[PDB]
């Protein structure tokens, strides 16, 4: 076969010529840091969260867009993996607000979840914040804008899988934005997908905010009858009442989105 | 054509208008060889 | 026997013999210095030997990284697979204190339009986009008015210079943004993007322009491309130390009696090159405080070292330096240097695309530690935390900004260590 | 200041009258050819300087004329007018000053130029005189770094300035003259001030230096 031998922490794993260092690792159940990286997306590069240390190189590669090449020790756990995503896990709470108690995602946050499995307990930062004034992009996804950390999952989600070149960056810096730059509504058929690839509170639903947290609610996984395409979904229900719903992966239906009608 | 080091010959950039650089680029159209083709006409085509 | 003392380069050396614009810059004042001169005779001879004569030269790219130009070069030196194939020159000279490409095209533009030919006919591509900053519109019309008369005079477009190559060269010019200057960064603005650089790999070689193999050159490493190989690879290694050999332009400005622009030769001693043609530091060489060799993106030295380090790639690299792009910036004891430098801060963070997380949100947080030490209001804890902060932005970024930010901030904290402390002293006893 | 957000406003809107007369069209038709078929969206950002030249600044109606031509989506050409600095999506005034204050630029005493500049004009950093003739605004290196301290007005360099040389230049655009650009202490370029030190020496003929291989 093409196949070519690479090592993830010594252990050996055959993968296809392409194969990025990220999608190694999953081979033999590793998974590395992302905020950017969507299997579903394009590959943008511009969180490094997902830096890796290659053994015998001087460098930390971003695992997301490297392709690995033959016989690289792909080192998971080194301290100098490690510092690097310590260090760059600093830079994205640096400005980022104190709303967790006040946020929707909280409880189900992925810039949360990392911040406690891969960086530090505390900060060092003693300046002042940066804040940005909200957005109004239609009544489904609300937005505070001032928790985005500049992922661009929504813009390469609208432009790719919506086909709805309207999302962008504006600006340049440490005050480069993201919006439309005008008063225009995000209204798709499946505009409210963009709530989900959001790794953070910049984006929520608005018919369900401030009702439920994550842990208080149960899943039932069952089916969408809204129309013929028939979307696994996961019906999310509390005390015996439905508070939201949200897509279940399925490759041969609808991949993991749904459609505005049903969620 | 006699040999003179202390006179400026980067005269001609005092009297440049706001349409110098367009216009030269304009004129220096036919030129050009033609371009190669992508086989679409964009993108997103 | 190879020398040991470098300098003192000779007029029949230089080969930007117009750099001051004393001359005819137009055609007829190009053919009358050598340019344009048996071209075509260069052409023929076939892409492999237009490398070999610069491999054998050992030049290196004086964009400021200083790769081997022999070597990346050769990358385009592959059969086609059905795209084009391209030669951008990057013009786009934004670096603080570097002003010598400014000078090549205003001042020799011929010669740069005829090293675009040279260098294009060795990658054997199809045309030349020369990258012109948006500042220098008077600057770009001379080039444009150079790249007309050369059309006209059949030297490029259809069978260029008689020899059957076809190659055309266009100028686009940079909307403002010193970022564009990064080799992919100014690929996207070529293609109509923002000016944010791309991951590697692939390598532009692989995927350029318009996805296209593509190679980007400096003005300086492109225009002297024919003079190598007309006076041969072998003349020009014999100036500059092995492996660092060629004649390279220089920006004396800051603090120097006569700031200027002047060609001299590779390893110059620094003190030799600030007396002989700047006329020395402003208030005697003892009032030489700190110099920032290669433009501003280089750690700074103080006095001690610069009274015995060569001007090259290995030696300012063997002093906690770099060459850079050979710009060099001089300040003495009047010079506040912590401003100084908090100022060069605060231009990265202005000049930061944004696309990335350490740079974005860390050279931000850089300036606003910066601007906190200018006044004292700080404390000594927090020089090991910069310094901290500077590393984890150096080396997890896309491109060389983030390394270039963290790197002025080093040698602040390397070399002048006490003027931080003692500012702090000063401010914590006054508010008391 | 200098939001990256647009909102409507009477004089700024999308019903705001803009059209490329028929001689830039004529331009556009030729810029659009130094890139190769399908990928014609290389012409963004010389359309859109086109466009600021024209009308001087860009409003929210030019930037979308820019996408109708070109066939962009008009998000993609805002992404542009906000990332390049050139672009002015505020009026400006007649003369728009920008004095460079990098670390070379400060070295030489800009801070005079730009102290010197508001007190002939009577206007802080950012603003436009009330009779809508001067904007000044600090930017950072311009590449005249070896001239400093220096100026850009509108397309021109004016180098080695000093208090006494602004203020003339000004008085010079006030009265409707066109200033001679470059620089004002004696010197052409980037020459030493204290006379040559290279080339000091007829240029050598063509075929100086020719490889005998060769
Ligand atoms: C932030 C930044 C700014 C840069 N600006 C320039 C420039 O203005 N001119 C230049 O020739 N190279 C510049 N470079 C270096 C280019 O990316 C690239 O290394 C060089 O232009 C390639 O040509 P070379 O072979 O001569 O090095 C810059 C790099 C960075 C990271
Ligand atoms: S996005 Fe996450 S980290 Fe930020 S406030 Fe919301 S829950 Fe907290
Ligand atoms: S709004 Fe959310 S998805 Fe979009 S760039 Fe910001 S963090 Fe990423
Ligand atoms: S280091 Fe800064 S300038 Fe370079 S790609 Fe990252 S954000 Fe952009
Ligand atoms: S997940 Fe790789 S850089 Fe974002
Ligand atoms: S620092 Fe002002 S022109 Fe370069
Ligand atoms: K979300």
């Amino acid at each position: 076969s093409n196949l070519i031998e690479v090592f993830v922490d010594g252990q050996s794993v055959m993968v296809e010529p392409g194969t990025t260092v990220l999608q190694a690792c999953e081979k033999v159940g590793m998974q590395i840091p992302r905020f950017c990286y969507h299997e579903r997306l394009s590959v943008a590069g511009n969180c490094r969260m997902c830096l890796v240390e290659i053994e015998k190189a001087p460098k930390v590669v971003a695992a997301c867009a490297m392709p690995v090449m033959k016989g690289w020790n792909i080192l998971t756990n080194s301290e100098k993996t490690k510092k690097a995503r310590e260090g760059v896990m600093e830079f994205l709470l640096a400005n980022h607000p104190l709303d967790c108690p006040i946020c929707d995602q909280g409880g189900e946050c992925d810039l949360q979840d990392q911040s406690m499995m891969f960086g530090s307990d505390r900060s060092r930062f003693l300046e002042g914040k940066r804040a940005v004034e909200d957005k109004n992009i239609g009544p489904l996804v609300k937005t505070i804008m001032t928790r985005c950390i500049q992922c661009t999952r929504c813009i390469r989600f609208a432009s790719e899988i919506a086909g709805v070149d309207d999302l962008g960056t504006t600006g340049r810096g440490n005050d480069m934005q993201v919006g439309t730059y005008i008063e225009k509504m995000f209204m798709s058929e499946l505009s409210g997908n963009i709530i989900d690839i959001c790794p953070v509170g910049a984006l929520t639903s608005k018919p369900y905010a401030f009702t439920a947290r994550p842990w208080e609610t149960r899943k039932t996984e069952s089916i969408d009858v809204m129309d013929a395409v028939g979307s696994n979904i996961v019906v999310s229900t509390r005390t015996g009442e439905v508070m939201r719903i949200l897509p279940r992966m399925h490759e041969d239906i609808n991949e993991e989105w749904i459609s505005d009608k049903t969620r | 054509e006699p040999f003179d080091n202390t006179t400026y010959k980067n005269l001609q950039h005092h009297d440049y208008s706001t349409y110098t650089f367009l216009d030269l680029n304009l004129d220096l159209s036919k030129f050009r060889m033609p371009q190669p083709s992508s086989g679409r006409e964009s993108p997103r085509h | 026997p190879k020398k040991t003392s470098f300098g003192s380069l000779k007029d029949e050396d230089r080969i930007f013999t117009n750099l001051y614009g004393r001359h005819d810059w137009r055609l007829k004042g190009a053919q009358s210095r050598g340019d344009w001169y048996k071209t075509k005779e260069i052409l023929l001879k076939g892409p492999d030997w237009i490398l070999g004569e610069v491999k054998t030269s050992g030049l290196r790219g004086r964009g400021g990284a200083g790769f081997p130009t022999g070597l990346k070069w050769s990358f385009m030196n592959k059969p086609s697979d059905g795209r084009p194939k391209y030669l951008v020159v990057n013009a786009d000279e934004g670096e603080p204190g570097t002003c010598k490409d400014r000078e090549i095209i205003r001042h020799d533009p011929h010669k740069l339009v005829e090293g675009c030919l040279v260098g294009g006919r060795a990658m054997g591509a199809r045309a030349a986009y020369i990258y012109i900053r948006g500042e220098f519109y008077n600057e770009a019309s001379n080039l444009q008015v150079a790249i007309r008369e050369a059309y006209e005079a059949g030297l490029i477009g259809k069978n260029a210079c008689g020899s059957g190559y076809d190659f055309d060269v266009f100028v686009v010019r940079g909307a403002g943004a010193y970022i564009c200057g990064e080799e992919t960064a100014l690929i996207e603005s070529i293609e109509g993007k923002q000016g944010k650089p791309r991951l590697k790999p692939p390598f532009p070689a692989d995927v350029g322009v318009f996805g296209c193999p593509t190679t980007v050159a400096n003005v300086e490493t492109v225009a002297v491309s024919p003079t190598i190989c007309r006076r041969g690879g072998a003349w020009f290694a014999s100036f500059g130390r092995e492996r660092n050999s060629g004649t390279k332009l220089f920006n004396i400005s800051g603090h120097v009696n006569n700031p200027c622009t002047v060609e001299e030769e590779m390893s110059v001693p620094l003190k030799e090159l600030i007396e002989k043609h700047a006329g020395g530091v402003t208030g005697g060489w003892d009032n030489l405080l700190a110099v920032i060799p290669g433009g501003s993106s280089t750690p700074l030295i103080p006095k001690s070292v610069c009274e015995t380090v060569l001007m090259d790639f290995d030696a300012l690299i063997q002093a906690q330096t770099g060459l850079g792009t050979a710009a060099v910036i001089v300040m003495d004891r009047s010079t506040d240097i912590v401003k100084a430098i908090a100022r060069l801060i605060e231009f990265y963070k202005h000049e930061s695309c944004g696309q990335c997380t350490p740079c974005r949100e860390g050279v931000d947080w850089m300036n606003k530690v910066m601007a906190r030490f200018v006044r004292g209001d700080a404390r000594p804890a927090e020089i090991d935390s910069l310094w901290e902060i500077s590393k984890q932005i150096e080396g997890h970024t896309i491109c060389a900004l983030g390394d270039g930010a963290a790197w002025p901030v080093q040698g602040l904290i390397r070399h002048f260590r006490p003027e931080l402390e003692e500012r702090m002293q000063q401010f914590a006893q006054q508010h008391q | 200041g200098a939001l990256f957000v647009h909102r409507d406003t009477p004089e700024n809107n999308p019903e705001t009258p803009f059209d490329f007369t028929p001689e830039n069209y004529k331009r556009i038709e030729a810029i659009v050819k130094n890139y190769p078929e399908g990928h014609k969206a290389a012409a963004v950002l010389p359309v859109l300087d086109l466009a600021q030249r024209q009308n001087g600044w860009l409003p929210i109606s030019a930037m979308n004329k820019v996408a109708e031509i070109l066939q962009v989506p008009p998000m993609r050409v805002y992404e542009v007018a906000t990332f390049y600095t050139m672009y002015n999506r505020k009026p400006v005034g007649k003369y728009h000053i920008q004095v460079c204050t990098t670390t070379p630029c400060m070295l030489r005493n800009s801070d005079s130029i730009l102290e010197a500049i508001q007190k002939k004009l009577g206007i802080k950093v950012g603003e436009t005189t009330p009779d809508k003739l001067f904007t000044l605004i600090e930017v950072e290196c311009l590449g005249a770094c070896v001239n400093a301290p220096m100026v850009q007005i509108n397309d021109n360099y004016y180098e080695d300035l000093t208090p006494k040389d602004i203020e003339e230049i000004i008085d010079e655009l006030k009265a409707g003259k066109i200033p001679k650009p470059g620089p004002r202490s004696g010197r052409f370029s980037c020459e030493p001030a204290g006379g040559l030190t290279s080339l000091t020496e007829p240029p050598k003929g063509p075929g100086f230096g020719v490889q005998a291989g060769l």
